[PDB]
RNA sequence: ACACGAGUUGUUCGGAAACUGAGCACAACGUUAUAUCGUUUUGUUAGGAAAGUGAAGGUGGUCGGCCAUAACUGAAAAGGGGCAACAGAGAACCUGGGAUUAUAUUCCAAAAAGAAAUUGCAUGUGGG
RNA sequence: AUGCAUCCAAGUGGUGUAUAUCGCAAACUGAUUUCUGCCCAGUGCUCUGUGUCAACGUGACGAGAUUCACCGACGCGC
RNA sequence: GCUUCACUUAUCGAAUGAAGAGACCAAUGGGUUUAGCGUAGUCUUGGCUAUGCACCGUCUAGGUUUCCGUG
RNA sequence: CCGCGUUGUUCGGAGCGGGGGCUCAAGAUUGAAAAAUGCAGCUCUACGUACUGUUGUGAGUUCUGCGCAUUAACGCAAAAACCUGGGGUGU
RNA sequence: AAUUACCGAAUCUUUGAACGCAAACGGCGCAUGGGAGAAGCUCGUGUCAUCCCCGUGCAUGCCAUACUCAGUGUCGA
C-alpha cells in the first residue's frame, strides 16, 4: 500500500551520490584535430584517489591546441603510470601503455582501456578498477573493431573510437575480505545512501511484496516478468534460469 | 563584418545613445535652511547627560534615527556655532537615536547648553 | 639584427595564428536555419508549380525591363499632389505601370496588360503561385524576373510583387514588342515544359564527391 | 602585503617560485633537450642530401 | 510584582559592504486548461547574437623619446544575474582608569592615562 | 548506454549515473569449519518461434446503411 | 501491397568554448545571373525549347616519397 | 659500506659522517613603550598628602615541532583576496 | 483665527503588484543633477580632494517609434 524503497531511489533525494569529495568526472581529451591527425603529448603531473572509486586516477598536462596556456585533464590511469610519464595522445602517437590512439591503429590481440563506444564520447567503456578490453579483429569494408568487453560480452564499435593501454589501475581490490560492518560503512561513504541492506521478507506486507507472513517466507514464486509494473517488479527480474550456477559461466546480458 | 576568430558569435556594439534628463518629476519645495531641524530635535537633560556636559566636553541630543554621525556633525555646526569632533549614536530601546556630541575644546559645552537652555 | 624568427604551425609546435572560425562557429539561431532553409528547398523534389520561380528570366531581358518598368513608374507623393492642386484652379494621371496584387489581377481578368513581371520571392509564395497560370489561361504574355527589391526600385516602393504594363508610349513601342518576344522565348511559348519540370533534387557538394570516389574505386 | 619582495623571494630566475636543486634541472634539459634535436635534425638533412647523390649519381651510370 | 524616573556610546569588537559550501531558484527556455511547474555547479544559464570592458595605435592640452589627463578606431577576455555560514574563509586596538546607580577592548581631549595599527584623499620636503 | 532498475501530469524533464561489468540495479541466506541430497509433473519466470486472438487493411453482394469473405501481432496452445 | 541494398534532407543520438568538414586526387556533377561551342532527333506562341549526346568552363595549388601520397 | 640518529616503526654515492657555512620556524636576550601605570603597606597636618617594597633535569598545559600528515575498498572542502615568477614594457 | 459639516486646492513616512540590485541587511549600485564641506589651493573670501547627504533615470515583457547593426537570406556594382 505504500511506495517500495527500489521505486523510492528514482526519485533521488537522499540517494544521490556523494559527490562533494569527488574531482571532476574522468574522461580522455577531446578529439581536436590535434588528434584526429598528430599526437598531442602530456605529462603526468599527479597520481590522484578520489571518493567512490578504487582505481587511481591522474591529470595529465596538455599545452592547449589553440591559446597560449596549458589544459589540466584529469584522466583514470593505468597500472604503471608514474608522474612524469609523457603520455601520447593521438593517431601517430606509438603502441604504448599510457598512450590513446584510435582502434583501428592498436593491432589485435591487444588488451586496451578507457575504450569509448562511439568516437568522441571521451571513454565510457572498461573503466572499473583493474578491467580491459581485448582487440578481437578488424574489419576494413565496414570500418568497425569488434572487442571483448570485461563480461565477455563482444562489442562491435567503429575503429576511429580511441583508447587508452592497459589494465585500469587499482585492480585486485575485491579479493580482500571486509571483515567488518565498519568497513561497509566507509566503502559506502563516498557513493551514495544504499547501506544497510534489509531484506524484503523482514518488512510488512505494505512496504514490499515479500513481507509479512508468520514465517519470513516469500509467498509467491520470486522471479517476476519483464512487464511488472514498478512496485511488483522486485526479486529475481525476469530470471532465465535461477539455482546454483553448476557447470559452465555464460555471459550475462542481452 | 568579418574576422571571425572565436568560435562563436558574441554581440556587436552598437552605437548606443544616452538618456534624456527628465525635467522634473516632484513638485514640492524643500528648504535648505530648514533641513538640519529635521536632523537634531531635541537635547536630553538626563543625569547621566547632566554629567557630561560638564565633567567630558559632550552634548546629548535625541537626533532622527536615519541620519548618520557626519550628517549630524554638520547640523551642529549651522543650528549651533560649534564643532563637534566625535560623535557616538545609539538607537534606544524606546525607539530613539541618541547622540553623545563632543565639542572641540574652543567651544565651552555649558556656554552652548545656557544658549540652548536646559 | 633584422633576422627572420619562422614560426612552426604543426601539430604541437608554436601556438598558431588566429584563423577565420566562421564557418565552423555556432551562429545565431535566425541565421542558421535560414541557411539550413535554403539547403531544404534545394535538397526535396520541388514541384512544379514552385520549381517555375528558380527559372527566371535573363539579364539582358531583365535590365530592359526594369528600365521600361522605371520610365512609366507612378508618379509620387508631391507629383500627384500637384496635378491636383493645379486642377483645383482649373474649376476655380499622365500613363503608368500597373502595380499592386489587386490591381494588376484586375489587368489580366479584363486582359488589359500587354506584359506582366512577377517577382521570385514573396516570402508568402502563395500570393503569386497561381499568377503565371493565370497570365497563362488569358494569354498575356508574362516575366519571372530576379526582384521584389528591384522591381520596387523600379516604381518607387520597398517591394512589388507583381508589374503590369496595359500600354505605354509610342516611342519605345518596338523597345516593348521586342521584350515580349523575348520574354515569350522563355516563358509562355515554353509553357509545356514549365508545367512538368520537376525540379530540386541537387545533392551536396561533399555527397557529390562521394560518388566519384565511391565509383572510381570500383572500376574495375 | 606589506613586506618587501626580498622576504618572499631571491635574486635568481623563478625565485620564490622554483627551488635551486629545479631550477638548474630545468637549466639543464632546456639545453639538453634543444640539442638533442638539433643533433637529430641536423642528421635529418644530413640523410636527405646524401639520398640526393645517392641516385643523382647514378644519372651517370647505367 | 507594581508605579515613576533613567540606562545600551566603536575607524579596529560581531555582522553587512565583500568570500565560497551543502543547497536555493531570478532571467532565459520548455511544459501546463492553469505557473503557484520543471531545468538552472559533473565548469556553471538560455537554439544560445546576455562581454558597454578595453591591448596597441591614430587625433591634440601636459610632465622630462617616457608618463599622465581628455575624445575616434579595435586586439584580447566562451559559459546571465542574485542568494545561502553572528561556529568554515576573511577581519587594521591594546593596556591603565577615582569612567557608571546601571555601559564599555565602545566612554577618557592637550601631559587625550595613554601607546599604536590601518584605509581614502591631499599638501610640503626629498629622490628619478 | 540505441542499456538495466526507476521518478514522473507534462517537456530537448528526473535518480542510481561526477558512473561504465573489480560497475550499477533487484532478491535470498547470514561469521568461520563441515556440507548443501533427490524433484521441471503443479505454479512462476524464461527461450526457439502456427491453431487461436483486436483494430487496421483487402475484396465482394446490395440502392445503400447493414452484412459476409480474406489478411491480422504480442499472448495463451505447442 | 510487400521488401534488401545504396542515399540524406526529415528525425534521433553523442561530442565540442559548435576550432580546421569536404574537394582540389575529379563525375553515373553543375551553370540561361557560370549554358561558351557543337552535334542528332523532335516540337514551337518565330523569340526559341525539349530529349539525346560529345567538348569547354567552374577546376586552383601542396608536406613527404621515388608516379605514389592525402593535408 | 659500515656509520649517523630517535622513546619509537630508518637513513645514506640519487652524497652518510665530519669542517665551514646559507637559510627557515619556535623561542630567549637587550632596549623604546614603562613608570609616569598597578597593588599592598605606611606616614603626616580632605574620594588629602610625603615616602617604602616590587629559583626550578617539579607537575599540568595542542601554541608549536606537524608533513605527500591516521585506521583506510576512510586518503580528509571550496572560493574571494593576496603573494612570487615567467614573458613583456621601461629600451 | 471659534467650532462643526462638506469639498474642488495641497501634503501623503517605510513598505506592498513593488519594478536599479538585495534582504531576519532600515543594506549596495551604475548614469545624472543639486547640496553641505573646519584639508588643500586662492588674492578672511572664493574654490573645494576624498568622505557624507538629496533628487531623478534604470525590473521584465510588449506596442508604437527614430538612430546604430548582424546575416555563406535574396539580390545588386
Ligand atoms: N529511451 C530511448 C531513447 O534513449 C536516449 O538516451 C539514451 C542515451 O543517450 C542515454 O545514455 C546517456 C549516455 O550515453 C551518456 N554517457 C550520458 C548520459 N548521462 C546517459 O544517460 C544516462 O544517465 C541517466 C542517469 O542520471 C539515466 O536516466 C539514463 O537512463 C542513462 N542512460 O540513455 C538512454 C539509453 O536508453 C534518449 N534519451 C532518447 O532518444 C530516448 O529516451
Ligand atoms: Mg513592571
Ligand atoms: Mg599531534
Ligand atoms: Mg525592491
Amino acid at each position: 500500500g505504500k511506495t517500495v524503497l527500489s521505486c523510492r531511489k528514482g526519485n533521488g533525494s537522499v540517494y544521490q551520490v556523494h559527490g562533494h569529495k569527488r574531482l571532476g568526472p574522468a574522461k580522455l581529451r577531446i578529439l581536436d584535430y590535434a588528434e584526429r591527425h598528430g599526437y598531442m603529448r602530456g605529462v603526468v603531473k599527479s597520481i590522484e584517489h578520489e571518493a567512490g572509486r578504487g582505481a587511481a586516477l591522474a591529470r595529465v598536462e596538455f599545452r592547449h591546441p589553440y591559446k597560449f596556456r596549458r589544459v589540466k585533464e584529469l584522466m583514470v590511469a593505468p597500472e604503471g603510470m608514474f608522474t612524469g610519464q609523457s603520455v601520447f595522445c593521438g593517431q601517430k602517437a606509438p603502441l604504448a601503455i599510457g598512450n590513446v590512439l584510435p582502434l583501428g591503429q592498436i593491432t589485435e590481440g591487444c588488451i586496451v582501456c578507457n575504450v569509448e563506444a562511439k568516437p568522441g564520447d571521451r571513454g565510457t567503456l572498461a573503466r572499473a578498477s583493474g578491467d580491459y578490453c581485448i582487440i578481437i579483429s578488424h574489419n576494413h569494408e565496414t570500418g568497425r573493431t569488434r572487442l571483448k568487453l570485461p563480461s565477455g560480452q563482444k562489442k562491435s564499435v567503429p575503429s576511429t573510437s580511441r583508447a587508452m593501454i592497459g589494465i585500469i589501475s587499482g585492480g585486485g581490490r575485491i579479493e580482500k575480505p571486509v571483515l567488518k560492518a565498519g568497513n561497509s560503512f566507509y566503502r559506502f561513504r563516498g557513493k551514495r545512501n544504499c547501506w544497510p541492506k534489509v531484506r524484503g521478507v523482514a518488512r510488512n506486507p505494505v512496504e514490499h511484496p515479500h513481507g509479512g507472513g508468520n514465517h519470513q517466507h516469500i509467498g509467491h514464486p520470486s522471479t517476476v516478468s519483464r512487464h511488472s509494473p514498478p512496485g511488483q517488479k522486485v526479486g529475481l527480474i525476469a530470471a532465465r534460469r535461477t539455482g546454483r550456477i553448476r557447470g559452465g559461466k555464460a555471459v550475462k546480458g542481452a | 563584418a568579418k574576422s571571425y576568430t572565436r568560435p562563436q558569435f558574441r554581440r556587436p556594439h552598437t552605437y548606443r545613445k544616452p538618456a534624456m534628463a527628465k525635467p522634473s518629476n516632484r513638485v514640492t519645495v524643500e528648504s535648505k535652511d530648514i533641513a538640519a531641524f529635521s536632523v537634531i530635535r531635541y537635547p536630553l537633560t538626563t543625569d547621566k547627560a547632566m554629567k557630561k556636559i560638564e565633567e567630558n566636553n559632550t552634548l546629548t541630543f535625541i537626533v532622527d534615527s536615519r541620519a548618520n554621525k557626519t550628517e549630524i556633525k554638520k547640523a551642529m555646526r549651522k543650528l549651533y556655532q560649534v564643532k563637534a569632533v566625535k560623535v557616538n549614536t545609539l538607537i534606544r530601546p524606546d525607539g530613539l537615536k541618541k547622540a553623545y556630541i563632543r565639542l572641540s575644546a574652543a567651544h565651552d559645552a555649558l556656554d552652548t547648553a545656557n544658549k540652548i537652555g536646559l | 639584427h633584422f633576422a627572420a624568427r619562422p614560426k612552426n604551425f604543426g601539430i604541437g609546435q608554436d601556438v598558431p595564428y588566429a584563423r577565420d572560425l566562421s564557418r565552423f562557429m555556432r551562429w545565431p539561431t535566425f541565421v542558421t536555419m535560414q541557411r539550413k532553409k535554403r539547403v531544404l528547398q534545394r535538397r526535396l523534389k520541388v514541384p512544379p508549380a514552385l520549381n517555375q520561380f528558380t527559372k527566371v528570366l535573363d539579364r539582358a531581358s531583365r535590365n530592359e525591363a526594369l528600365k521600361l518598368i522605371k520610365k512609366y513608374a507612378p508618379e509620387t507623393r508631391k507629383a500627384r499632389r500637384e496635378r491636383l492642386h493645379k486642377a483645383a484652379e482649373e474649376k476655380k494621371a499622365p500613363l503608368a505601370v500597373v502595380t499592386g496584387l489587386q490591381e494588376v489581377t484586375r489587368a489580366i481578368e479584363k486582359k488589359q496588360a500587354r506584359m506582366v513581371v512577377i517577382a521570385n520571392n514573396v516570402d508568402p509564395v502563395e500570393l503569386v503561385l497561381w499568377m503565371p497560370n493565370l497570365c497563362r489561361a488569358n494569354k498575356i504574355p508574362y516575366a519571372i524576373v530576379k526582384d521584389m527589391a528591384r522591381l520596387g526600385d523600379a516604381i518607387g516602393r520597398k517591394t512589388a510583387t507583381c508589374v503590369a504594363i496595359t500600354d505605354v508610349n509610342a516611342e519605345d513601342e518596338a523597345t516593348l514588342k521586342n521584350l515580349i518576344r523575348s520574354v515569350n522565348a522563355r516563358f509562355l511559348s515554353r509553357s509545356d515544359v514549365i508545367r512538368r519540370q520537376w525540379g530540386g533534387l541537387q545533392l551536396s557538394l561533399r555527397s557529390r564527391a562521394e560518388l566519384r570516389k565511391k565509383h572510381a574505386r570500383n572500376a574495375g | 602585503r606589506l613586506a618587501s619582495r626580498h622576504e618572499k623571494s631571491v635574486s635568481r630566475a623563478y625565485g620564490g617560485v622554483l627551488s635551486h636543486d629545479q631550477v638548474r634541472d630545468r637549466v639543464v634539459r632546456a639545453f639538453l633537450v634543444e640539442e638533442q634535436r638539433i643533433v637529430k635534425q641536423a642528421l635529418k638533412e644530413h640523410s636527405k642530401m646524401k639520398l640526393s647523390h645517392k641516385r643523382t649519381a647514378n644519372k651517370k651510370k647505367s
